[PDB]
C-alpha cells in the first residue's frame, strides 16, 4: 500500500491548527518520514496513545527535520481529537 | 479528528476488503478518505478519485 500511505497522528492547539505528533511512523511495515519543514511536537507515539480525547496536554514545539521532531524550546497547549 | 493523511495510495482496493471508512478534519494539511481493511489496515486515499468517493457510497449503502 506504499510506505507513506498511512494515517499520521496529530494534536490540535487553541488555535485549531494541526500538528502532527513527531516526524517517523512505521507505515505498513516501512519507514514513513514527514517532509523537512514540517510543523510537529516533540511528543512519542506511544504517549500519544495514552492521551485522553480533548483534555488539554502541554507540548513541545518542534520541525522535522531528516524524521526527527527538533525541538524549537517553545511549549503550547495542545489536545488530541475524538 | 486524530489522524491527518500525506499521500494517497495509488491503487484498487478490492470493496470486498473494506469494513469501514472516515473522512480526516478540515485542519490537516490534505483531505482524505482513511479506508479500514477488514484486516485492520488504514489507507490513506484520494477524496477526489472516483473510484474512492464511489466506495465510501458502497460502504453506506450497506450501513
Amino acid at each position: 500500500y506504499g510506505t507513506d500511505t498511512c494515517p499520521f497522528p496529530v494534536l490540535a492547539n487553541k488555535t485549531n491548527k494541526a500538528k502532527f505528533v513527531g516526524c517517523h511512523q512505521k507505515c505498513n511495515g516501512g519507514d514513513q518520514k514527514l517532509t523537512d519543514g514540517t510543523a510537529c511536537y516533540v511528543v512519542e507515539r506511544k504517549v500519544w496513545d495514552r492521551m485522553t480525547p480533548m483534555l488539554w496536554y502541554e507540548c513541545p514545539l518542534g520541525e522535522c527535520k531528516n524524521g526527527v521532531c527538533e525541538d524549537l524550546r517553545k511549549k503550547e497547549d495542545c489536545r488530541k481529537g475524538n | 479528528g486524530r489522524e491527518c493523511c500525506l499521500e494517497y495510495f495509488k491503487g484498487a482496493i478490492p470493496l470486498r476488503k473494506l469494513k469501514t471508512w472516515y473522512q480526516t478534519s478540515e485542519d490537516c494539511s490534505r483531505d482524505a478518505i482513511v479506508f479500514v481493511t477488514v484486516q485492520g489496515r488504514a489507507i490513506c486515499s484520494d477524496p477526489n478519485n472516483k473510484r474512492v468517493k464511489n466506495a465510501v457510497k458502497y460502504l453506506q449503502s450497506l450501513e
